């Protein structure tokens, strides 16, 4: 949610080689510090990712396929 | 009085037991040969009804293989 593009919008807001980068940044770290609370609004591990998830998805391509066995022998 | 009720209420009141024993005659004209017909529907029924629910049977295990891939 807000920690995903809220990173792609402080991302371009850097800005002048010189430390003027801080007066922006601080913007940007208070939401980082909000976003260390919006982290715990997904403190939560299912799945782990791929390739358990890709795992999932075949479990079901195999678990699809009599679906097309004994229904069509319904017909 | 109701005695008499009761007189009207006695079966058979034709009274004609001759006729009766012919009525059970008919009777057996009937159900004896409803009998055969009768036992013989099972005969027709679960002989075949019985493998069939076996023909059932076989897809149910082999559904397994698929339940258990």
């Amino acid at each position: 949610t807000l920690l995903r593009q809220g990173i792609r919008q402080l991302k371009e807001k850097v800005s002048k080689m010189e430390p003027e980068e801080m007066t922006v940044k601080e913007k940007k770290s208070i939401i980082e510090i909000l976003k260390a609370r919006i982290a715990l609004k997904k403190a939560f591990l299912k799945m782990a990712l791929s390739e358990s998830n890709d795992t999932v998805v075949k479990k079901e391509d195999v678990r699809e396929s009599p679906v097309d066995t004994f229904m069509e022998n319904a017909t | 009085m109701q005695i008499d009720t009761l007189i009207n209420q006695l079966p058979g009141i034709s009274t004609a037991p001759k006729h009766q024993l012919e009525k059970i005659k008919k009777l057996q004209n009937s159900i004896e040969e409803k009998q055969l017909e009768r036992k013989s529907l099972e005969s027709e029924n679960e002989d075949l009804k019985l493998q069939l629910a076996k023909r059932i049977e076989t897809f149910g295990r082999l559904s397994c293989v698929l339940f258990q891939p």
